[PDB]
């Protein structure tokens, strides 16, 4: 820095330091607030796919999953049932 | 809108799924209810969420003590061999 | 979003579809051969426990709390006018001491934040102790409501303004009886959905279902008049 | 929806409220538009303060188209606006919005309030003159005027005709499928 | 328009203590729209592949 | 019999001849006339162009000239340049709708929205469950106005 | 120490609690609104490049656009103020008394109250 | 809308389009072999070749109207006919003049 | 790209047609003055520099192209389908809402005329940004996607932005006592100011819900997001509360800034303080025709699929909009605060009934 010293007289690390380590450490506790506590209660990763869910939010999701396996494989069960059905029917 | 294109001009990956859950829901009666998979596929497909679980499931087993060495790959055959096993390119030698 | 989606439960419904249901003990049991560190942190479902009272208590003064300092934080605090001396001086304290808003903040959110602690805990233990069984459940919340909102204003707020808390307070009992302990926009069920005990073969029950129907032709007024053009 | 061996029965029209809706749009606007006509009709300069209400304390036609228009858009049962509010009434007890209903009957008192007591300022003293001046003589606008007047027949008798055009907003609504 | 780059003289204590701060904390407490997304770091570098 | 040649240079007040007061068909509803190119692009649909579109165009610049007018008795404070000026301005945007009418009207042929010239083999045929106009467009002039299979 | 989506997600609202904070003078608070333009910028960026959405990436000129013509229609407004006689710092437009500001002081333009 | 069969038919992908044309002559010849046929069941694998020939034209959107109009249809059919429909609507005209007045002292229910 | 079907911008034709005859007249109009005199030419009587059109000629223009458009809208034809990339839907209801819009504005055009012949307060400009309004306005029924919804919105506010700034600001009154003496009005600049900055939040506020739209749907037509959101809802995939409530608030929220509704309300109150009489005459229009029917069919129509959020938003948005109203509409003492209260209670009660609908 051409005049570096007088460039950097006023102003050398921070106008106000105090302030700045603050931020510093309000960022860092906010952060890890976030990520360690926040997100994964909301993501909900510790109990995904859990044979014994103890949460029931889990519990709900494995009960819709099992439903809705249930009702596709009723479902085409039947298609292919009427399908048959339909084909015998046809050549008569 | 979807437009289906990549970031090169090219397809946008998510585009057969997208496609699939748009024929069912054209052709079914109850599309909500009748076209689950070819959403959740689309979905998971774009949110990528299931792959995200594995990730934090794998991470908490690491953590866990269970794994100690895995097995060197031998690319000139294609295959693995134990970590026990001593090799030319194995980095201990 | 639902309000008080616990409370508002078919347990028959949700048995019969299999579907999870809210009343589930919830509890851990930890084994006898388990830690003894796994045993303390076992004993945390006390804090799930929801028939304990003190903790339901506790649980109402934190709602309150905590609404009372989010109000602070909005409104309060921006109309009430502080001293100039005042502000100066507490100024002088933040420059003098490190972490000094916090303090500040403290100092001041202290009075709201207990005057809603202390509204909570009131009104959980008014509610439950009182009211809550009760035969007309809008006339019980609208007249507690009523009460507790007319003392609530007269005493917090003013002396001068209790009929305005009263009638605030019947609002609010209508509005609770609406949306938190009525379903509304909270649905859990199909408009008309049943389920089918007994040895009733299909044909019984479709012959049920055809009378059934024969009757409800009677709601139309043309067919009960007999005022209908031959098609 | 009721169902009897496997046979849906719908009773309910499902595109009603949006044309519910459509109508207290369209009878709002049709008040304002009146009112707005009045009010261009005259010279704007006088009326800049609730107090100079009186100063529609014109010629009959004004004064009374006026004095309709306010009482139209407070929801005075013959006029208007009380098809709309009346309506809107009728479409929340079928949806069985008793909470709705009472916070509905609180702004519609509250607003009609709001309204009515400009009657009391459209007292005055003497005959105002908010017309304009053209060629030496107040400017009266046959067009504007004609306007008015349909504005008023229909504001007076909405009632009578009200069945035609809740059938055409059903009908626009019902492409709507929800 | 203000050339001499004078400004008006206002205190930012006041408000800050009466309404910012807090407001700032509640919202911070309570929002975070990031659902599942994962840090760098988060599993080792060797695991990624498709790159 | 119920509308005009397509052909003719009045072939172009089919588009006031409704079936139904809806705007568009639904997607799968066959059009009343077969369709001659579905899938129709500028040059195509130009190279339809028809003395029914030349009508639409003669209409616009026959009822341009009253509308014009009507727009310019408007005018004040304007010299003798500027007042033709408008006017020819306004004259070529009513004759430019003209054209964009006899472009859609030929559109609307191609795709078989409206006659032209040609029928299905096999009409679907509806129920008329509901009547409420039959009777009074017979004994008035709508039955005009309206087609009826 | 924040990932980027949760990162950008929060400093567009605290861009916005700045915007709101700041002593209101226009030319202020038209650089808050155009740093606000720029948080949307970069989150639509970011956002297209985890999706491989061509549009939210394609979404950057249309708000350089609409940042550009608000920037221009406030420069406008500023420049009107003078014609209009409004000082930048709308706290002195109106004779409410304000704490935040050290030197508010209004007086009637008069010189004497009383005659006799 | 999104239980909207006409509103999820409305959708398309970008580069879509249809042949109306093709379409509707593929589905013209289908259901004219139906309508031969005359069952109270489409069954469309009574006729296999126009059935593939109309899959392959027409788009599933396109082809779930057809079936749901060709449903309503065949109940209008079994229900009515069109002079009895004339004859009820000429009724009902003449009735709209009139008044409906009460039935005091009625007898059922 | 081979072939580019006439479907996918028939209906821009019309459009386009209109908006170059507006601005070709309009350029004209501007360049009307310029009119050369060759020395041979010999002139009738003297020239009269000093011109004031009356605008009465750009109204009726702005009448007959309006009703030039009903009259293709009259004999229109097509399929029921979405065309230039599925960016604007074409349906029966959605060319209703179109053709309303054209009817209502060309009746209030027709009043406007008969009351600028009575009376000539308004430039030709003022009647150009009514006329740029009503050409681009009935366009956003027209929208299949939050995105040219947003683009359109943001059009249509460039143009009644144009509208106030074209606003009368100093009369020849028959005030005489103000000839050496500086009067100072603010009424200009609040409307301005509160307008821009209105403007500006809601537009932040849309571009940031349609940032996570996208996000949350890799697409943002109204009928994927609302068939996403069913089958998320059906199949418990994506569960993110916060998320989903978050971006309704926000959707919310901007429409409310955006119109002025009762908890963001005294903007509007000073903008109708500082607008002539006209410009609240088609503002008012413009407003309930238009703005509150696509926030009300935000909620009916397009996001139903999201109304298990929307519900309790606009239950508290309605009980604190009346209990702070009921007080501050009776402290005003002004004409268009009692027009703009009286559109705020309408837009309230109106949003009660839009509650009741989406129950
Ligand atoms: C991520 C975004 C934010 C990043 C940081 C800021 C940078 C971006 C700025 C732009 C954004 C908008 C900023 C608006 C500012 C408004 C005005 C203002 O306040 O600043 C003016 C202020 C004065 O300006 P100045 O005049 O130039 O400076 C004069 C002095 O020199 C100044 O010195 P001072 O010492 O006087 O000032 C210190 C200042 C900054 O604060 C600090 O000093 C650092 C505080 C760090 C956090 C400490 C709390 C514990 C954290 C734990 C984290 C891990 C949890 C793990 C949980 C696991 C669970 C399993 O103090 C405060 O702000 C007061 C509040 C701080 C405590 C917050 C407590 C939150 C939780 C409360 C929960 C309820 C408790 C109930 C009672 C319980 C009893 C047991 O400016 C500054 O000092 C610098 C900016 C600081 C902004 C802080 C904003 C509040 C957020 C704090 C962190 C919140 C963490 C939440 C998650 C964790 C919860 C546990
Ligand atoms: C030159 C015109 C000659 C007209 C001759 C009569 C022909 C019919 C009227 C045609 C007018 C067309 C052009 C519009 C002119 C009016 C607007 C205007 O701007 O005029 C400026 C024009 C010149 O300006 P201006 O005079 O200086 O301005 C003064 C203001 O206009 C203020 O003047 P105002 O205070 O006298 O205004 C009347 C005032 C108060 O006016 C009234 O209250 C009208 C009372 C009518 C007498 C019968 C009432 C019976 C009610 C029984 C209960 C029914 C319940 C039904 C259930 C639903 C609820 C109704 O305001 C209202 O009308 C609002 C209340 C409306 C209540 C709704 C009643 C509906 C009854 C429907 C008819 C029932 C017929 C049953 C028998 C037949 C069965 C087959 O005004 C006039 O020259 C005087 C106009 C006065 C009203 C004329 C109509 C009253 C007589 C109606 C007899 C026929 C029955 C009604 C049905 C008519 C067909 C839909
Ligand atoms: C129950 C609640 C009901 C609420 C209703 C709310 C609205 C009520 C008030 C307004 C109603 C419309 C009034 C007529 C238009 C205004 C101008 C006018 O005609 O007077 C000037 C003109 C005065 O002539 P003048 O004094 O000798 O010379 C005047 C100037 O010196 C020289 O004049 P100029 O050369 O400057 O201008 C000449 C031109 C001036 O007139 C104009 O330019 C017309 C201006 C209005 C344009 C918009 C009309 C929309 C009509 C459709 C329904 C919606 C109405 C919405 C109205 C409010 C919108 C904000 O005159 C005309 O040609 C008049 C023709 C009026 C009929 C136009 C019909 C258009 C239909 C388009 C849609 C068709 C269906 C499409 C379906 C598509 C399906 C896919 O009028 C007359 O010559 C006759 C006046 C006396 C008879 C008036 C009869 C009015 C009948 C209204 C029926 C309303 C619908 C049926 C009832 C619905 C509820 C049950
Ligand atoms: C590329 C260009 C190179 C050439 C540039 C020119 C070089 C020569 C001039 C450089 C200094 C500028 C002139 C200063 C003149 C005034 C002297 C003075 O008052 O003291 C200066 C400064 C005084 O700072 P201060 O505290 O007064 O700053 C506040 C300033 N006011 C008062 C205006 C608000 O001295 C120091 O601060 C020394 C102690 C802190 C040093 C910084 C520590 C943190 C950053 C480095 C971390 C390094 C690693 C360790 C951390 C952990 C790592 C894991
Ligand atoms: C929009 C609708 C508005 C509705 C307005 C509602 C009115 C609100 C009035 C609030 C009054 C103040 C709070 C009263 C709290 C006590 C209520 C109670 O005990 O009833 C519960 C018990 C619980 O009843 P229950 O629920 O077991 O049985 C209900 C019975 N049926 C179904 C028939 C309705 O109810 C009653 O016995 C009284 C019911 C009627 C309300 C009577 C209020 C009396 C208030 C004066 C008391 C005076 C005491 C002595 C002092 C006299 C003066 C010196
Ligand atoms: C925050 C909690 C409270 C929320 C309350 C929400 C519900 C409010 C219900 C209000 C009902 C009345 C609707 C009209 C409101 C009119 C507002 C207005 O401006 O009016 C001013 C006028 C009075 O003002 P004025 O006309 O004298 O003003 C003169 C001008 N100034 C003031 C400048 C000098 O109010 C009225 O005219 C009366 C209104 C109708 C009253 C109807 C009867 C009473 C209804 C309530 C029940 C009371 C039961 C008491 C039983 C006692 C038994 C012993
Ligand atoms: C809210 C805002 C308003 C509404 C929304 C705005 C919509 C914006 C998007 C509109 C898209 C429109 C795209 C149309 C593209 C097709 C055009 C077309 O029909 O071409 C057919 C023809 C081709 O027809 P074709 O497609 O049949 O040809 C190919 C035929 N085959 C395949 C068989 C070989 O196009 C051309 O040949 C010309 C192409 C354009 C050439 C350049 C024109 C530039 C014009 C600049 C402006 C001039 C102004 C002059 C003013 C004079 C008076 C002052
Ligand atoms: C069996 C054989 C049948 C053969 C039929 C052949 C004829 C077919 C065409 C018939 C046309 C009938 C008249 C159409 C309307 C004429 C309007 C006119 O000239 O008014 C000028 C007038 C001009 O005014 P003016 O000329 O009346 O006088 C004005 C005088 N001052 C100003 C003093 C009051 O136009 C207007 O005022 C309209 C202004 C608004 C714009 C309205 C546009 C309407 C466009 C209509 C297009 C044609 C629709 C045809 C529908 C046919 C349906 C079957
Ligand atoms: C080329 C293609 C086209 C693109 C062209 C791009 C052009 C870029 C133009 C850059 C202009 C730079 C000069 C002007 C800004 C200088 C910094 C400044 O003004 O600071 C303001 C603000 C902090 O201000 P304050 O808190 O008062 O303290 C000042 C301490 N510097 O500043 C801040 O907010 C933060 C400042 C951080 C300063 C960091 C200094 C680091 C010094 C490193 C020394 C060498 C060692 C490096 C080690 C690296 C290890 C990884």
């Amino acid at each position: 820095v051409y005049q570096g010293f007088k460039v950097l007289r006023r102003n050398p690390t921070f106008y106000n330091p105090r302030s700045a380590g603050m931020v510093a450490l309000s960022y860092f506790a906010y952060s890890y607030y976030v990520n360690k506590y926040y997100k994964p209660q909301n993501s909900n990763f510790e109990e995904y796919n859990s044979s014994h869910p103890h949460n029931h939010d889990e519990k709900v999701r494995q009960y819709h999953e099992k439903t809705n396996q249930a009702i596709r494989d009723a479902v085409l069960e039947k298609r292919a049932e009427h399908d048959q059905r339909l084909r015998e029917e046809a050549k008569l | 809108s979807y437009s289906g294109y990549s970031l090169n001009g090219g397809v946008h990956p998510c585009l057969p799924f997208y496609e699939r859950m748009l024929q069912c829901a054209k052709s079914e009666a109850l599309p909500i209810k009748m076209c689950t998979a070819q959403t959740e596929d689309y979905l998971e497909c774009h949110h990528r969420k299931k792959q995200y679980a594995l990730n934090y499931a794998i991470k908490k087993e690491l953590n866990n003590i269970r794994i100690v060495a895995l097995p060197r790959y031998d690319e000139e055959n294609d295959t693995f061999v134990p970590f026990s096993q001593a090799t030319a390119d194995h980095i201990f030698q | 979003m639902e309000l008080n989606s616990s409370a508002k439960e078919d347990s028959h419904y949700v048995g019969v579809l299999g579907y999870p249901s809210q009343h589930d003990p919830h509890t851990l049991h930890p084994k006898k051969h388990d830690s003894t560190f796994t045993k303390v942190y076992a004993c945390r479902d006390m804090l799930w426990d929801h028939h304990w009272e003190v903790r339901n208590t506790l649980y109402a003064g934190f709602k309150g709390a905590l609404l009372g300092v989010a109000y602070a934080s909005g409104f309060g605090l921006i109309s009430k006018t502080v001293p100039s001396i005042v502000l100066k001086k507490m100024f002088r304290f933040v420059r003098n001491n490190n972490f000094g808003h916090i303090r500040i903040m403290q100092d001041l959110l202290t009075p709201y934040a207990l005057t809603g602690f202390g509204l909570g805990s009131v009104y959980y233990l008014y509610q439950h102790n009182v009211w809550e069984n009760r035969s007309n459940k809008w006339l019980a919340e609208v007249l507690s409501n009523a009460l507790f909102f007319q003392v609530a204003t007269a005493v917090c707020v003013n002396p001068g303004f209790h009929i305005y808390g009263m009638v605030g307070g019947i609002l609010f009992g209508t509005l609770k009886y609406a949306f938190y302990n009525s379903s509304f926009f909270q649905e859990k069920e199909s408009i008309g959905s049943y389920t089918t005990f007994g040895d009733l073969s299909e044909e019984e029950r479709k012959k049920q279902e055809y009378k059934d129907y024969i009757q409800f032709l009677g709601n139309y007024h043309k067919v009960r008049n007999g005022q209908l053009v031959d098609l | 929806m009721s169902i009897f061996s496997n046979i849906w029965i719908n009773n309910d029209l499902n595109s009603y409220g949006l044309s519910i809706l459509l109508l207290n749009i369209i009878n709002y606007l049709i008040v304002f538009m009146l009112i707005l006509s009045v009010i261009l009709l005259t010279n704007l300069s006088k009326f800049k303060s609730l107090n100079q209400f009186k100063e529609f304390n014109s010629y009959n036609f004004i004064l009374y188209s006026l004095i309709f228009s306010l009482l139209s858009m407070a929801g005075i049962p013959p006029l208007l606006g009380f098809t709309g509010k009346f309506l809107a009434i009728l479409y929340s007890s079928f949806k069985s919005q008793y909470l709705l209903i009472l916070f509905m009957t609180i702004l519609n008192i509250f607003g009609m309030y709001f309204y009515i007591q400009n009657l009391r300022f459209v007292v005055k003293k003497n005959k105002s003159s908010i017309l304009n001046y053209k060629n030496y003589y107040v400017n009266i606008n046959y067009s504007i005027t004609l306007n008015i007047i349909l504005l008023n027949f229909f504001n007076f008798f909405g009632i009578l005709f009200l069945s035609d055009l809740i059938i055409i907003l059903n009908y626009i609504s019902s492409y709507i499928y929800i | 328009l203000n050339i001499d780059g004078l400004h008006l003289k206002y205190n930012h204590n006041i408000n800050n203590v009466l309404y910012y701060t807090p407001s700032l904390v509640l919202f911070l407490i309570f929002f975070n729209i990031d659902y599942f997304s994962e840090l760098e770091l988060f599993l080792p570098l060797e695991l990624s592949f498709i790159d | 019999s119920q509308t005009f040649a397509h052909d003719s240079f009045l072939g172009g007040l089919n588009l006031f001849k409704r079936r139904d007061p809806r705007f568009v068909l639904d997607q799968g509803e066959r059009p009343p006339y077969p369709i001659i190119n579905s899938n129709s692009s500028f040059v195509d649909v130009l190279s339809n162009f028809n003395k029914a579109d030349f009508g639409l165009v003669l209409f616009s610049a026959a009822i341009g000239f009253p509308l014009s007018r009507w727009v310019l008795k408007g005018l004040t404070f304007s010299s003798l340049n500027y007042r033709r000026g408008l006017f020819s301005s306004v004259y070529g945007g009513v004759i430019l709708w003209g054209l964009v009418l006899g472009f859609n009207n030929s559109y609307y042929r191609l795709n078989g929205f409206v006659d032209n010239g040609l029928v299905w083999k096999r009409k679907e045929r509806k129920l008329n469950k509901y009547d409420f106009t039959s009777e009074f467009e017979d004994n008035s002039f709508f039955k005009k106005l309206r087609i009826r299979d | 120490m924040l990932t980027w989506i949760s990162f950008w997600s929060l400093i567009f609202w605290l861009i916005l609690i700045i915007l709101v904070l700041k002593p209101k003078n226009f030319i202020s608070i038209l650089f808050m609104s155009e740093l606000t333009w720029l948080a949307l910028y970069c989150l639509s960026l970011l956002f297209g490049a985890i999706y491989c959405d061509i549009t939210l990436l394609s979404i950057s000129f249309f708000i350089l656009g609409v940042a550009g013509l608000e920037f221009s229609f406030g420069i406008l407004i500023a420049i009107l103020y003078k014609n209009l006689n409004e000082s930048l710092n709308t706290d002195l437009n109106n004779n409410n008394n304000n704490q935040n500001i050290f030197d508010k002081n209004f007086k009637t333009p008069l010189e004497k109250i009383n005659w006799q | 809308m999104e239980f909207s069969n006409a509103l999820l038919s409305q959708t398309k992908l970008p580069g879509q389009q249809y042949d109306y044309k093709r379409c509707f002559q593929a589905s013209n010849t289908h259901f004219e072999c139906l309508d031969s046929i005359r069952d109270a069941y489409d069954n469309h694998h009574k006729c296999p070749q126009t059935y593939q020939a109309w899959q392959s034209s027409c788009d599933v959107g396109i082809r779930r109207y057809q079936m749901d109009n060709r449903e309503q249809q065949k109940k209008d059919q079994l229900l009515y006919s069109k002079e009895q429909l004339k004859n009820y609507n000429a009724a009902k005209n003449k009735e709209a003049y009139g008044i409906t007045a009460p039935k005091n002292l009625s007898f059922a229910f | 790209l081979l072939r580019l079907l006439v479907s996918e911008y028939i209906f821009f034709l019309p459009v386009f047609t209109n908006l170059f005859i507006y601005w070709h007249i309009f350029f004209k109009n501007n360049i009307n003055l310029v009119n050369k005199k060759n020395n041979w030419d010999k002139s009738i009587s003297v020239k009269n520099i000093i011109i004031k059109q009356n605008p009465s000629f750009i109204i009726r223009l702005n009448l007959l192209l309006n009703s030039l458009m009903v009259l293709y809208l009259i004999t229109f034809n097509g399929y029921s389908s979405t065309f230039w990339w599925s960016h604007f839907k074409l349906n029966n209801y959605s060319l209703y809402m179109y053709l309303l819009v054209i009817i209502f504005n060309n009746y209030f055009l027709y009043i406007t005329e008969k009351h600028i012949k009575i009376l000539n307060n308004y430039s030709i400009d003022y009647f150009f940004s009514i006329i740029n309004i009503t050409l681009f306005i009935p366009m956003i029924f027209l929208s299949n996607t939050l995105f040219t919804f947003f683009f359109l919105i943001e059009l249509v506010s460039c143009a009644i932005f144009y509208k106030f700034i074209v606003s009368k600001i100093s009369f020849k009154n028959s005030n005489y006592k103000d000839n050496y003496f500086s009067i100072f009005s603010k009424n200009y600049l609040n409307v301005l100011f509160y307008q821009y900055w209105s403007s500006f939040f809601s537009s932040v506020m849309i571009v940031f819900c349609i940032i996570y739209l996208f996000s949350l749907t890799g697409s943002t037509e109204w009928s994927i997001i609302n068939f996403i959101v069913a089958s998320n809802n059906q199949i418990n995939y994506y569960t993110n509360n916060i998320t989903l409530l978050f971006i309704c608030l926000t959707l919310i929220i901007g429409f409310i800034i955006k119109l002025g509704i009762a908890p963001i309300q005294l903007y509007k109150i000073e903008i109708y303080k500082g607008l002539p009489f006209l410009s609240i005459f088609f503002y008012t229009t413009f407003y309930f025709l238009i703005f509150f029917l696509f926030f009300s069919l935000l909620f009916i129509y397009y996001l139903s699929a999201l109304n298990n959020f929307f519900w309790i938003i606009l239950l508290i948005i309605s009980i604190i909009g009346i209990f702070y109203i009921i007080s501050i509409i009776f402290d005003i003492n002004l004409f268009k605060a009692f027009l703009a209260y009286s559109t705020i209670i309408n837009s309230i009660s109106f949003i009660l009934l839009i509650i009741a609908i989406i129950f």
